[PDB]
């Protein structure tokens, strides 16, 4: 009931705990979190800039929490401020800087209520050097620098000790001031005292007392943990080289193998590029390792004499012999650690921001739409068929055409040689036989080595010059992309279409249905699916549900640029599921809606078929209402919402000099029909419309007013460019 | 807990190894024998760490070989039930935390834990705070224990602790 | 049965040698050494590796010299053998956290003679 029977979607798994909600105050500090956040390494969206992209992302941001709108709901369709204002159909990157700011105002304020408690605490034993409650508002104030709260406010939170019922040289502020101005203003006890004489109030005889205390409290600061970071994260080099061992475990298949003279290597081999930081961090886990910046040998030396004592007369000399010594005990510790923590975590970081890019591009770029149907599509498309078999992957000699609503729907074959060396009337016999008794328009081939694609051109030339494409016309086999029939064929729609059937009219079907439609094989798998196929070697080391979102919201923008067809997900068991990957939409929404509809006789009359009939939610139907499109409300099926028919019937009215109807009981209009565009451009220009809907409609109607023209105009139009070269690497 | 006794073993040896070599290649049939087992006897041997004498090889009647009961010395680890230790924490869960007793790991449900410490599954790291965010118990922390229940399987360690007492945590 | 908090050992483990967290350390590190050390070596195994870290975390000391003094401080006194370790190692800084962990202290001694025997450890930590 949470999925389809509350006031709309909950599908957007990556951020709905968080950031599910926008309050009137919290908008500016997201959005400014969103555009403080977005770009910390890396140069992107420097897309709009920072004023545009930090009100993009606070009116994105303050605007998905009303009725739950997002992804295609608003982000990826139009020419707004969505998000970061880029190209891209994905709004779950974008919808980040909401998330992180949700996410950082809660630990901010738990950690605000925390060190209230402990102030409090501290002060009334106190009154009834100290640790106090003044690390509490400045870190509970700090939001943005959460690793300054992790390092300085993990040592001084945790410096307390945390156990309750519910004068050794410079002090912590002033060597963290001091080295962090790059001059160290205030040097240490300057008395003629020794670092030993306050050991009287160490009991094993021992001048090191001192030295551990300073360490404890220089480690735990705020300030060094904010001057130590970013001096060297962003800017040492890769020095990355092998190992005496590893030179030879690796063979140059990894970062630290490939490059012997590495040591020397940039500062973009982890940050830039995927590859070194993910060859660094793989293979410093098994043989070895080189990761090192070699910038502390000069970035340690300009700290030690700042909290030092200037004067030497056992005065300044054990006030700077004992401030020396406290920052070496404290720069080991603190300083060590932290920039080994902070340039590990910086090339996991790296390593995995590049792969996954890599993963999310690639996915992407082959996600798009391009049915290998005839000519790309009498009717409309037809028998997309190929050879799933032969010499390709599939065993059987014969072809499987796909239907155009799914897969293969039918096939044929035989066993004529091209079989033995000594043949050559055999293949030419069996390719006659099999074209001969069936009409395709179109041929594909599942290849997999030199005799898959001899047999695919013997074929093609067979089929050509024989008649065999139409039984009037010509028509064979080539290197069209069949292997679409290699992962879709053993899958759960393969194997319930056709359970008597072999693997090579499995593997001809999912062929044919890569000739029939891409999207409904994309849509039709659980997304599992979309993760067996690589998208680079680099995704593997990277976490994966970065390239699950990745790959989700790329899925989930195309198919919202692409439109749903209502009746498609009915009747034809190959375009059933296609509702997960829409705007408003998720799994349960869409589930719901298919079981509602099979069960009820429910039929996509127009875009208010779930608003009309109590099966969806005023938020999820309006958020989803530029993504359900229908076969027949003649806007119904295209990107045309409920709030604006009546200005798109009008549009389409007043460019043909004839729309005398006022959205009702009139004649013409821009709604009669999704298949013919509007007779005069010239007559509906954007500054009416703009001054029109901002006065009537409550919103400004200069980005919409194009997608408003041409939804009217085309109805069932894909926004996403799809298709390649089946004879390069789009194909073989 | 880590231990020191004196076992025993008996060893047979094929006549190749006879000649100048053979009592030190004695020696080196234990150290790859012994090594790094586990027993329902003594338990978790980790290394022998001498060898005390060999006895007299008896040459089996028949066949060519010849057993050697070897005495050695041997650092054992055998848990008990009830005994308070320290270790590392490992991996923090919602269905349980798990520590590693140096061979031997274990694990710590929430019900073992008192509702004190809560779960962090919205954080990056897994950790278990407190309401006031004072006491911080995550990942790789040196956080005692006891032993409340032992068990061994196939030549395995694998007992269970608590927090059910008192001073289990930071020191 | 076997419970050590009641202090109920099998035959073969009572007249067994109790050893400290970091004196086993010095047994497995001067192993590592003795066949480091040594050319034409085979790898040891996994289980050799796995463990040299662990004593290493609860190192109190690494010297030769409280190896023993922790040992001599508390067999001076009427402790039990199993005591030996678990109050060598975890090093309460209390006899009262000592006697909490411990369910056999409780009534065994005087607190402040436990006390000092755990004072007199906490001053030979590292």
């Amino acid at each position: 009931n949470e999925i389809r029977a509350t006031d709309l979607p909950e599908r957007f798994q990556l951020r709905s705990i968080p950031v599910k909600g926008a309050e009137d105050d919290e908008l500016e500090e997201e959005a400014d979190w969103i555009y403080r956040n977005a770009f910390a390494t890396p140069t992107i969206s420097l897309s709009r800039k920072g004023p545009s992209t930090i009100q993009k992302i606070k009116e994105a941001l303050g605007f998905m929490r009303n009725q739950h709108f997002e992804v295609p709901f608003i982000a990826f369709y139009r020419k707004e401020y969505v998000e970061p204002e880029l190209h891209i159909n994905d709004l779950w990157r974008v919808w980040q800087w909401d998330e992180k700011w949700t996410q950082l105002r809660i630990r901010k304020e738990n950690l605000t209520r925390l060190f209230e408690k402990m102030q409090a605490y501290q002060y009334e034993q106190i009154s009834a050097i100290r640790a106090l409650d003044t690390t509490d508002m400045e870190r509970l104030k700090d939001v943005q620098s959460m690793d300054e709260l992790k390092d300085v406010y993990n040592h001084f939170l945790l410096y307390y000790g945390r156990d309750i019922p519910k004068k050794f040289g410079l002090t912590p502020e002033q060597f963290g001031e001091n080295l962090r101005d790059s001059y160290q203003r205030h040097e240490t006890e300057q008395f003629p005292a020794e670092p030993l004489e306050l050991a009287k109030d160490t009991p094993e005889a021992v001048l090191e007392g001192a030295r551990y205390m300073v360490a404890l409290q220089i480690a735990r600061e705020p300030l060094v943990r904010q001057v130590l970071r970013q001096t060297f994260q962003e800017r040492a080099k890769l020095n990355i080289t092998p190992t005496k061992k590893g030179r030879k475990d690796v063979d140059e298949a990894h970062y630290a193998y490939s490059f012997k003279y590495l040591k020397n290597k940039p500062v973009k081999e982890l940050r830039d590029d995927q590859f070194l930081k993910i060859c660094l961090a793989e293979d410093e886990g098994l043989l070895t390792t080189d990761i090192s910046i070699d910038l502390k040998g000069t970035y340690f030396e300009e700290i030690k004499q700042f909290y030092y004592r200037d004067e030497f007369s056992h005065q300044v000399q054990e006030w700077n012999r004992q401030r020396t010594m406290a920052i070496e005990r404290a720069l080991q510790q603190f300083l060590y650690v932290q920039m080994a923590k902070e340039l590990k975590n910086k090339l996991l970081a790296e390593a995995k921001e590049y792969v996954i890019k890599a993963c999310s591009r690639k996915l992407y770029n082959w996600l798009r739409v391009a049915p290998y149907r005839p000519d790309q599509q009498q009717g409309k498309g037809i028998r997309v068929l190929g050879i799933a078999f032969s010499s390709a992957r599939d065993h059987p000699v014969f072809c499987a055409l796909v239907n155009g609503e799914g897969e293969v729907t039918d096939f044929l074959r035989l066993p004529h040689f091209t079989e033995e060396r000594e043949k050559k009337a055999q293949d030419i016999e069996t390719l006659k036989k099999f074209l001969l008794n069936k009409k395709p328009h179109v041929v594909t081939v599942a290849g997999e080595n030199r005799d898959a694609q001899m047999l695919i051109e013997d074929v093609k030339r067979i089929v050509h010059e024989l008649d065999q494409g139409q039984q009037l016309s010509s028509i064979g086999v080539e290197l069209v992309d069949n292997e679409l029939a290699i992962l879709y064929m053993n899958s759960k729609k393969s194997e319930a279409e056709f359970r008597d059937y072999p693997p090579v009219l499995r593997q001809a079907v999912s062929l044919a249905r890569r000739i029939q439609d891409p999207l409904i094989e994309f849509a039709q798998v659980c997304s599992e699916d979309i993760l067996c196929l690589k998208f680079h070697p680099l995704q593997e080391h990277v976490v994966k549900e970065e390239l699950l979102n990745a790959l989700y919201c790329e899925f989930i923008n195309r198919v919202n640029e692409v439109g749903v067809d209502v009746n498609r997900a009915i009747a034809h068991p190959y375009s059933q599921a296609l509702i997960q990957y829409v705007c408003g939409l998720g799994p349960r929404k869409g589930t719901h809606l298919l079981k509602i509809l099979k069960q009820n006789n429910t039929r996509l009359e127009s875009r208010t078929q779930l608003v009309t009939m109590c099966h969806m939610g005023p938020k999820v139907f309006m958020n989803c209402a530029g993504f359900l499109k229908i076969d027949t409300e003649v806007l119904d099926g295209s990107r045309v919402h409920p709030e604006t028919y009546e200005w798109a019937r009008k549009m389409a009215v007043d460019a043909l000099e004839y729309d005398e109807s006022a959205e009702d009981a009139n004649p013409a209009g821009a709604l009669e029909e999704i298949l013919e565009n509007p007779e005069r451009l010239k007559d509906l220009d954007l500054d009416a419309f703009a001054e029109e809907l901002e006065r009537q409609g409550y919103g400004d109607k200069h980005i919409t007013l194009y997608d408003i023209r041409a939804e009217l105009s085309c109805r069932y139009k894909d926004l996403r460019t799809a298709y390649r070269s089946p004879n390069t690497e789009e194909i073989f | 807990m880590f231990y020191h006794i004196s076992l025993e073993h008996e060893i047979l040896l094929h006549p190749r190894y006879f000649g100048p070599n053979l009592l030190n290649t004695v020696k080196q049939k234990l150290f790859t024998e012994v090594e790094g087992t586990c027993t329902g006897k003594y338990g978790f041997v980790i290394a022998v760490t001498t060898i005390d004498n060999i006895g007299a090889g008896v040459i089996q009647p028949g066949r060519g070989f010849v057993l050697y009961p070897v005495k050695y010395k041997a650092i054992v680890f055998r848990p008990f039930k009830g005994e308070v230790v320290d270790a590392v924490v490992t991996q923090v869960n919602k269905v349980g935390l798990f520590t590693e007793i140096g061979p031997m790991s274990c694990f710590i449900s929430r019900h073992s834990i008192p509702s004190e410490m809560e779960f962090d599954p919205n954080s990056n790291p897994p950790c278990y705070k407190t309401m006031d965010e004072d006491i911080v118990i995550q990942q790789d922390d040196e956080i005692r224990l006891k032993i409340v229940g032992t068990r061994v399987d196939k030549n395995d360690i694998f007992a269970i602790g608590s927090l059910m007492d008192d001073y289990l945590g930071l020191v | 049965e076997e419970d050590a908090s009641q202090l109920i050992f099998p035959k073969e483990f009572e007249t067994a040698e109790t050893l400290l967290n970091s004196e086993v350390h010095m047994l497995l590190e001067h192993r590592k050494q003795q066949n480091e050390s040594a050319e034409d070596e085979q790898e040891l195994s996994e289980v050799f590796m796995k463990t040299l870290n662990y004593t290493a975390r609860f190192s109190r000391f690494k010297n030769r010299e409280t190896i023993a003094s922790v040992r001599s401080l508390l067999l001076q006194k009427k402790l039990h053998k199993f005591e030996l370790a678990c109050l060598a190692n975890l090093c309460p800084e209390t006899a009262e956290e000592s006697k909490a962990l411990i369910p056999s202290l409780e009534g065994r001694f005087e607190d402040e003679e436990l006390q000092q025997i755990l004072d007199d450890i906490q001053t030979k930590r590292s």
